[PDB]
């Protein structure tokens, strides 16, 4: 199996240093490799959709399954990786220093996990070969603990930890060393549940494609990003308009039928009953009651500075920018709450949004938000409202 | 002990180490 971990906190706390540590010590059995130190903090910079992030992406497996890991050199480079999805992490491996632990850097990151959707922290903390004392520990153990429980998050039952990336990379067999980072990938195989398949989550296809044939009924195509679609599956309509039911009564690839459409595959789908005008782009089909449509959400958007093309101005409420769903963009008016009505360029806030029409969402759908074709922020949905 | 050295530290803007140091000094 695979999945995808990363580690937060805050900065020179030893993230990339425990990011070679893991790497280091799932290299015995050959699971992973002797990692430099350089080499990872060194982040390559991709531009993707408009958006620049430095990560890391650090791989390696155990014996349970294979590891996507992610690091990144910035609080900025953090956000935007969290915002913009680019490896979604079911697993985040909190790292805190010994000392100086709950700082400002992590307090915003376990809430930006919490926002984006993160279901699991497993929390360890480092540099406790420079901290002498137990008293003291404990004490940052239970600032954590509550931090955690602040915020939605277990806390309580959340497995702590404790040892030193540095000795993990020299190969002290001490207690804070190697079997440190061993427990720790003992957690990280077992308290972090199988992360659901494409295939295996409820249907969904958003609707790109709006096709009729003579004899067969309304095609639409697009790719299904997850469950399968089968003929004789009741499927919905939901999205511009208000949902409408219908059936599937075929799917095809290149005019030749296929025995069902997968998640991950541009597979068209043909419908029964509805006509070629009542379903248009944007529109998703759907399990029945899977997905429901909202106008009013919020979402934790992160407004891009000028440094990844970005925006000169900031944001400001009654701003009302396009929002772009998967196949659409819809215009919704940004609905800051007390206290913010200037939002910086750079920054990340949680914001409601009222979309001029319905859009087929769910808490952690992901959308880009621009004006004139350029992005100027990235957003997560965090709740729904009607 | 731990509102002491959890205001000091606001207060200060040191690490908890550093915070809890002062407070027991
Ligand atoms: N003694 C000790 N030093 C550490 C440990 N972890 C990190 N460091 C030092 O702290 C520095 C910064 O940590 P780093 O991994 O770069 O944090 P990041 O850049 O925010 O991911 C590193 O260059 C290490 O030398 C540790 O567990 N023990
Ligand atoms: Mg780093």
């Amino acid at each position: 199996p695979h999945v995808n971990v990363g580690t937060i906190g805050h900065v020179d706390h030893g993230k990339t240093t425990l990011t070679a540590a893991i790497a280091t010590v799932a290299a015995i059995t050959s699971g992973g490799e002797a990692k430099d130190y350089a080499s990872i903090d060194s982040a390559p910079e991709e531009k993707a959709r408009g958006i620049t992030i430095n990560t890391s992406h650090v791989e390696y497996d155990t014996p349970s399954r294979h590891y996507a890991h992610v690091d990144c050199p910035g609080h900025a480079d953090y956000v935007k990786n969290m915002i913009t999805g680019a490896a979604q992490m079911d697993g985040a491996i909190l790292v805190v220093s010994a000392t100086d632990g709950p700082m400002p850097q992590t307090r915003e990151h376990i809430l930006l996990s919490r926002q984006v959707g993160v279901p699991y922290i497993v929390v360890f903390m480092n540099k406790c070969d420079m901290v002498d004392d137990e008293e003291l520990l404990e004490l940052v153990e239970m600032e954590v603990r509550e931090l955690l429980s602040d915020y939605d998050f277990p806390g309580d039952d959340t497995p702590i930890v404790k040892g030193s990336a540095t000795e993990a990379l020299k190969g002290s067999q001490e207690k804070y060393g190697q079997p440190a980072v061993v427990e720790l990938l003992n957690i990280l195989d077992t308290y972090i549940p199988e992360p659901e398949r494409d295939i295996d989550k409820a249907f969904l296809m958003p609707i790109e494609d709006v096709f009729s044939i003579s004899g067969r009924g309304t095609v639409v195509t697009g790719r299904v990003e997850s469950g399968i679609v089968k003929v004789g599956d009741e499927i919905e309509i939901v999205g511009i308009r208000d949902t409408q039911k219908t059936t599937c009564t075929g799917v095809e690839m290149f005019r030749k039928l296929l025995d069902e459409g997968r998640a991950g595959e541009n597979c068209g789908v043909l419908l029964r009953g509805t006509k070629r005008e009542d379903v248009q782009r944007g529109q998703v089909l759907a399990k029945p009651g899977s997905i429901t449509p909202h106008t009013k959400f919020d979402a934790e958007v992160y407004v891009l500075s000028k440094e990844e093309g970005g925006r000169h101005t900031p944001f400001l409420n009654g701003y009302r920018p396009q929002f772009y769903f998967r196949t659409t963009d819809v215009t919704g008016a940004i609905q800051l709450q007390d206290g913010t009505e200037m939002v910086m360029p750079g920054d990340n806030v949680e914001m409601g949004v009222e979309l001029i029409h319905p859009i087929a969402m769910d808490k952690g759908l992901r959308f880009a938000i621009r004006e004139g074709g350029r992005t100027v922020g990235a957003g997560v949905v965090a709740n729904v409202n009607v | 002990k731990v509102g002491v050295i959890k205001a000091v530290r606001e207060a200060t803007g040191l690490g908890l180490k550093e915070a809890k140091d002062l407070v027991e000094s």
